[PDB]
């Protein structure tokens, strides 16, 4: 009912930098609680009536605000410190949708692997050739597929990892799955990876039979 | 402690009860909230209770959905949701309010909704290629394609393997069936002395297989 509007919805931040995200209520309100949550586990108590820091919240969080615009600032960020922040109120028990915290490191570029069908997928009819693209920052990147030197589209899925703990580093597959008939008609299966950290995008690729 | 309950998977027009036992401090002094988390969206309030009374506070948009109850003397609040259509996938928790701040959350009850059925993995070695020699490092795996419902647990080598293993989230393919990979970085050289295997369990269909996954 007070609806509560939060930004930035990502935002990415080196350690020792200084972070601040906003929560804005819609119609004055009293008091504003933060939970933080981590990857897998339970939202958290940590900042409540406007500004005290719950028993564990390190001396660096920061409440502050008044009605309409409440803040929670990081005065030098440490990676352990990154998770997704919500905030939440009292009178309608709305939350906000989160910012996600993500640490800021060098870019680094995917190493590309690549795997060809394995025979007992064929057996049972089905190929699915998988790219893997291993620890990289940041976590764009763009994976093209291209059967007979000729792109595909469609027909691919890709998964992405959360940031690696110590390292902060994302990893992306990405499958792309044809029939045994349709694997069968072609002969060169490349993965073309484009991504910051690159100077020219790396193909890799194997050929059906050899 | 707030111990939650289990995995619940459940067909579109279902309903489902999951209960939320409560341990330590006194049952009846405290309302016991609960709030609703759906990938992709933030946390919604669904309502509380307070056992003591028995009196509830429902969100609007859930009032005809969700029905809070709470017995007593067994610690124990509980909530069915009627109806359930594909939105009511998501994760539930039940957390304490201690006055001014939700202090103790249960771990979360997952619920699937949908007309699928259970299917097992095929699991499928994706064999070290790319790198294995002119590298150093070479990168093996196990594709577990094709199951339902979600979770699986991959781990290689019952555990002895823990340094460079990458397993995927589940994506959800066309025909409403997961897959996932679960993707280990070796040296090159230890090819030739050990031997990989993945092991895969699903439960919900009491899947066990092991795969060795050799050049």
């Amino acid at each position: 009912q007070i609806v509560s509007t939060q930004s930035p919805a990502i935002m990415s931040a080196s350690p020792g930098e200084k972070v601040t995200m906003t929560c804005s209520a819609s119609s004055s309100r009293s008091y504003m609680q933060w939970y933080q949550q981590k990857p897998g586990t339970s939202p958290k108590r940590w900042i409540y009536d406007t500004s005290k820091l719950a028993s564990g919240v390190p001396a660096r969080f920061s409440g502050s605000g008044s009605g309409t615009s409440y803040s929670l600032t990081i005065s030098s960020m440490e990676a352990e410190d990154a998770a997704t922040y919500y905030c939440h109120q009292r009178s309608s028990y709305t939350f906000g949708g989160g910012t996600k915290l993500e640490i800021k490191r060098t870019v680094a570029a995917p190493s590309v692997f690549i795997f060809p069908p394995s025979d007992e997928q064929l057996k049972s009819g089905t190929a699915s050739v998988v790219c893997l693209l291993n620890n990289f920052y940041p976590r764009e990147a763009k994976v093209q597929w291209k059967v007979d030197n000729a792109l595909q589209s469609g027909n691919s899925q890709e998964s992405v990892t959360e940031q690696d703990s110590k390292d902060s580093t994302y990893s992306l597959s990405s499958t792309l799955t044809l029939s045994k008939a349709d694997y069968e008609k072609h002969k060169v299966y490349a993965c073309e990876v484009t991504h910051q950290g690159l100077s020219s995008p790396v193909t890799k690729s194997f050929n059906r039979g050899e | 402690q707030l111990q939650q309950s289990g995995t619940v998977l459940a067909r579109p027009g279902a309903s489902v009860k999951m209960s939320c036992k409560a341990s330590g401090y006194s049952f009846t002094r405290y309302w016991m909230h609960w709030i609703k988390q759906r990938p992709g969206q933030g946390l919604e309030w669904i309502g509380a209770i307070y056992p003591g009374n028995s009196d509830t506070s429902y969100n609007q948009k859930f009032e005809g959905k969700a029905k809070l109850t709470a017995v007593t003397s067994a610690s124990t609040a509980y909530m069915e949701l009627s109806s359930l259509t594909h939105e009511d996938s998501a994760v539930y928790y039940c957390s304490r309010d201690y006055g001014y701040y939700f202090d103790f959350w249960g771990q979360g009850t997952t619920l699937t909704v949908s007309s699928a059925s259970t299917k097992g993995p095929s699991v499928f070695p994706l064999a070290p290629s790319s790198k294995s020699t002119s590298g150093g490092t070479a990168a093996l795996g196990c594709l577990v394609k094709d199951y339902f419902p979600e979770p699986v647990t991959v781990s290689w080598n019952s555990g002895a393997l823990t340094s460079g293993v990458h397993t995927f989230p589940a994506v959800l393919q066309s025909s409403g069936l997961y897959s996932l990979s679960s993707v280990v970085t070796v040296p090159s050289s230890s090819l030739g002395t050990q031997t990989y295997i993945c092991n895969v369990n699903h439960k919900p269909s009491n899947t066990k297989v092991d795969k060795r996954v050799e050049p």
